[PDB]
């Protein structure tokens, strides 16, 4: 299995006036290599394409946005003076050549700018277990995953049953919600369900596990609040299976 | 002259295995390519098609879209719509020095379910967690569900799980709160739920 479009770091939080440099390595023969940011209000936007070690193309962006491309078609973005609204996506593609070729595209680097680190928090995270009258009328029992009170929305949510990770009978929400809907700063929560057999809930010896990765803060970090540092983590709840 | 991308409609949402057609439109007619792309929630794009300026349409499986690059317009037609279809689709043109993206078509293929059974159950209480809750689940794809009016109560939209062994599957969506005056017999009033609804006995 060949490598798609990587890209480096996938998950950074900063606050205003900071500086980032991110990168991106193209699909192995591919030369072109182009950034674009995407938001929630402007969608996807151009910021410029590089070929053979030069910039080709380029968008609207202010000075404070540049770019580079080293000999092995390599490509590192940098934003200077970071601001609110700089908090995006900043998805790399790569093609043979984006004049006649596809655009492949990497998954992204997300970063959040805020004003300040004490707005982090890592999720707690909850599995409730099946009610018993789902149990004897579908024959089915519906466990439920909580991940909620954090900031930004960097997370990751999986399930694992025996230590296997499943996808069969599971649903996460696309999008986490607004705790507090108003407010630019609103910590999220975000639910997910894990559908099994009531046979399969009813063997105690299965074991289900509700796993989030939340991406934080650096070592690097200055951290003067009381609680714990909200450095990069898993968050996890579990539940096995009962016969009554 | 300035290029301009528009995309109708903004969202779509419709029962599976019906076509779909999406529409694309530009203001300069001197593009190099058109592309059509699907984005997942928490992911980049995927190439679909791309049609060259001299092309008048490509196809890849059930996937076909038109260029008339003098009219300023692309439309794709997705066949026989699966539920994986669900994605949002993106237009873009190159121009001579220039990218540009329309802002999205963001489609949502609902399952036909075969035999829905609506109920509203309470989740056990977790020794972990302060809040309870509430599990309304195996409603058709018409239910529609709303927010609560009580701004301390959390309500998802209907989520789709596939239990694919068992040929089987189900809409649901969750409600929650840590306040003292809830419970799931009232969780989702603000809804239009079915009169036949599975309300429990706790």
């Amino acid at each position: 299995m060949k490598a798609g479009v990587t890209q480096t770091p996938r998950y950074l939080i900063k606050t205003r006036g900071q500086q980032v440099t991110l990168s991106c390595s193209p699909i192995s023969g591919h030369r072109s290599v182009s950034w674009y940011q995407q938001t929630p209000g402007q969608g996807l936007q151009f910021l410029f394409e590089y070929f053979s070690e030069t910039q080709r193309n380029k968008g609207n962006f202010p000075g404070r946005f540049s770019g580079r491309q080293f000999s092995n078609s390599r490509s590192e973005m940098n934003v200077s003076t970071l601001e609110l609204g700089d908090s995006a996506l900043y998805l790399c593609a790569s093609s043979f050549d984006s004049g006649n070729s596809p655009l492949h595209f990497g998954n992204g680097t997300r970063l959040t700018v805020t004003e300040d680190l004490n707005k982090v928090f890592p999720p707690e995270v909850a599995v409730f277990e099946p009610s018993e009258a789902e149990i004897s009328h579908t024959q089915k029992a519906t466990l439920v995953c909580l991940a909620t009170g954090f900031f930004p929305d960097h997370v990751e949510l999986s399930w694992w049953v025996n230590g296997k990770e499943v996808h069969s009978g599971v649903c996460t929400d696309p999008q986490p919600l607004k705790e507090q809907p108003a407010l630019n700063d609103s910590r999220y929560s975000l639910s997910s369900r894990l559908r099994v057999s009531a046979t399969f809930w009813q063997n105690p010896r299965n074991h289900f596990r509700c796993q989030v990765q939340f991406y934080g803060l650096s070592e690097n970090d200055e951290w003067t609040q009381d609680r714990a540092k909200p450095v990069t983590q898993i968050v996890s709840a579990e539940a096995w299976g009962r016969a009554d | 002259m300035k290029q301009e991308v528009t995309q109708i409609p903004a969202a779509l949402s419709v029962p599976e295995g019906e076509n779909l057609v999406l529409n694309c439109s530009f203001t300069d007619s001197a593009i190099y390519n058109l592309q059509w792309f699907r984005q997942d929630p928490g992911k980049g794009l995927t190439s679909l098609l791309l049609i060259q300026s001299s092309q008048r349409e490509q196809t890849s499986g059930r996937l076909n879209a038109s260029l008339d690059k003098s009219s300023g317009r692309s439309t794709l037609y997705i066949a026989a719509s699966q539920p994986g279809d669900s994605a949002t689709y993106l237009c873009a043109v190159t121009n001579f020095n220039k990218f540009y993206f329309g802002s999205g078509t963001k489609l949502n293929v609902k399952p036909n379910i075969q035999n829905p059974d609506p109920a509203v159950y309470q989740l056990r209480d977790s020794k972990s967690s302060d809040k309870s809750v509430c599990l309304f689940t195996d409603f058709d794809s018409q239910t529609n569900v709303s927010q609560s009016k009580d701004s301390d109560v959390y309500i998802t939209d209907k989520c789709v799980l596939d239990m694919r062994s068992m040929d089987f599957k189900s809409n649901s969506a969750v409600a929650w709160s840590n306040k003292s005056d809830f419970a799931c017999a009232n969780a989702f009033n603000n809804s239009i739920i079915p009169e036949d609804t599975f309300f429990p006995s706790p």
